[PDB]
Formats: C-alpha cells, structure tokens, sequence
C-alpha cells in the first residue's frame, strides 16, 4: 500500500500530460453537463411563414421551413 | 496551461500539508490520501467538481473562481446565454 500512496499524482506528471487529461475531463464535467433549452424557440421560428403573403408569390401558400 | 499549473501546485501543497501532518492521525491521513491513491484521470475528474454545490473537490475557492469565470466567457463566445 506504500506504492498505493506513492503513485505519481498529477503534480508529478508532465505539464502536457496533465493538460491532455484536463481537456478530456473538463468536457464530461462541464461541457457535457451544460443544458440550454432552444427546442421550443427553434421550432416556433421554423414554422413561421415570414412575410410570405406580402412576398410577391401570386400563388398558393408556400410550405414553411419546418414543412 | 495556467489552470493546470495552478492546480498542480495546489495538489503538491495539499500533499505536503498531509505528509508533514500525518502523525496527528493515521486513519485521517489514510482517508485524505485516497485522492493520491486514485488513478490520475479520476483525480482530475474529482478535482473538476466546481460546478453545482456538492463541492467534494478540495480545490481552493480562488482557483475555483478562475475556471468558473473562464467557462462563462466560453459560453458568451458560444452564444449560449
């Protein structure tokens, strides 16, 4: 268990070998666990006919971007 | 680079503070040395628990207020706000 206490902590690893671990730990810890809600706004904006009747189509209703 | 350097210095300081204070309690030392007995990936996975408020990471608050500030600027750049 002496070796168990003495496995090299990150303060003994080379700087790049610990930056490369930080880059992959920060992801799962923060980037992967970050939540933002845009689904109800993206669909609301994608189903909006944007000035289509004012647009000089002179025809039937064009299918919206969601369609 | 700076974040790991400051975290690497703190991990050596927090190891010295246990290696010159291990004779107060052997059992408490055996519990504070689990961090250094854990594999290096797990060490940096548990040292990166600044988010939320469970706060089992032993990292100081001044280093905590550095990643917590970089992460806000990164989302400002990414447009997530």
């Amino acid at each position: 268990v002496v070796a168990c206490f003495r496995m090299a902590p990150l303060y003994n690893l080379p700087r790049h070998r610990a930056v490369n671990l930080f880059l992959q730990g920060y992801e799962k810890s923060w980037i992967e666990t970050e939540e933002h809600y845009f689904e109800d706004k993206l669909i609301e904006d994608l189903a909006k006919p944007g000035a289509e009747p004012p647009e000089e189509d002179e025809g039937t209703k064009r299918v919206d971007p969601l369609h | 680079d700076d974040f790991v350097a400051k975290l690497q210095d703190n991990q050596r300081f927090r190891y010295n503070e246990v290696m010159q204070a291990l004779n107060m309690s052997a059992a408490l030392t055996a519990r504070k040395t689990k961090e250094f007995r854990s594999p290096p990936q797990e060490q940096i996975n548990m040292l990166l628990n600044f988010k939320d408020d469970k706060s089992e990471c032993p990292c100081p608050e001044e280093i905590r207020d550095q990643l917590l500030d970089f992460h806000e600027d990164l989302m400002t750049h990414c447009g997530i706000e």
